[PDB]
């Protein structure tokens, strides 16, 4: 809505695409761990079900 | 000098900016009192020399601006230069006959509205609701010749 | 012809419900169909942020399909210009649909109406 440097945009949404991705799964290989303000990773949803201790 | 001294008189005479006595202009500047000075002004439009008494003019209303807007047809985008000297306070009369009656391109409201050749019928018509214009903007264009169907699909 | 009306009509909308500067890029490239991109930039002699967002509308409305007016450079290298080959039909086609949509924002709105039921 406010201008369009059209390469900042191309990164801007490609950022948001990264947040949604790590939200579903923050364990993705070939990608940067999305960390917490403790520097520990973020408990993605996938992480909540993965191994023992998961939901299942 | 010859061309330099004559140019000097037109400089200080245009400071007066009106047809003043040539002898005054030959003495107020105290330099361009030679024969080459007055003749150069007689040959230069910077001091528009009439056959009458000492003339010094350097060739006004939005009406002239109004036609100039229509006189810049198929021509290039003109700035605000011809007004500020010819007609003081261009930016007032730019938006005085606004709504494209006196159209001009405000480059910014910090840069004296550096304009182009602008003249239209409605032109801006900002009275249209911006949200509606945003809603007008909000209409996303679908794809190719299926859109020729899509308009017929949409009832157009 | 109606082609002039087509350009005429383009001016009206681009000046009716658009700002004044919108038509400046219209007329400039309407002078010649296959025009070098700089020529408009040169004659307007304005910045790239005073030209970029205006270029947005020309292709956002698809009114100025800027054809890559490729030329034969003398150095034997890449040469092209944004020559706005206007796609008169397709431009208006969306516009009509665009118009229809705002009418839908009124044709639907007729049910949002006078007498209180809720």
């Amino acid at each position: 809505h406010n201008g369009a440097p059209h390469h900042a945009i191309e990164e801007a949404e490609s950022l948001l695409q990264f947040h949604v991705a790590t939200y579903m799964d923050n364990d993705i290989a070939g990608q940067p761990q999305a960390l917490q303000k403790s520097g520990r990773p973020v408990k993605s949803i996938r992480a909540r079900l993965k191994g023992k201790e998961g939901r299942i | 000098h010859d061309s330099s001294k004559l140019l000097w008189a037109t400089e200080y005479i245009q400071k007066k900016g009106k047809p003043v006595l040539v002898n005054e202009l030959l003495d107020y500047l105290s330099m361009k009192k030679d024969d080459k000075v007055i003749e150069l002004l007689k040959k230069l439009d910077r001091i528009e020399f009439d056959p009458k008494k000492g003339t010094f003019k350097y060739l006004h209303s939005p009406s002239e601006l109004l036609k100039l807007l229509r006189s810049q047809v198929t021509f290039k985008g003109i700035s605000c230069k011809d007004l500020k000297d010819g007609w003081p306070q261009c930016d007032e009369t730019i938006n005085q006959l606004e709504e494209d009656s006196k159209i001009l391109v405000l480059r910014t409201k910090k840069d004296k509205t550096p304009r182009y050749v602008w003249y239209n019928s409605g032109g801006n018509l900002k009275c249209i609701d911006e949200e509606f214009v945003k809603m007008w903007e909000n209409v996303q264009l679908p794809q190719f010749a299926e859109l020729p169907r899509k308009l017929q699909d949409l009832g157009l | 012809p109606i082609d002039d009306i087509v350009k005429n009509l383009l001016k009206f909308v681009v000046r009716g419900f658009y700002g004044g500067s919108f038509v400046l890029v219209l007329d400039a490239i309407l002078f010649h169909s296959v025009l070098a991109e700089d020529d408009l930039k040169q004659l307007l002699s304005i910045n790239k942020t005073e030209l970029g967002p205006l270029i947005a509308r020309l292709r956002s409305d698809r009114l100025i399909s800027i054809h890559k007016q490729r030329e034969y450079p003398p150095n034997s290298k890449s040469v092209e210009r944004v020559y706005y080959y206007v796609k008169y039909p397709h431009a208006i086609d969306a516009i009509k649909w665009k118009v229809h949509q705002v009418v839908q924002r009124l044709k639907d709105d007729l049910d949002k109406n006078s007498e209180p039921n809720g």
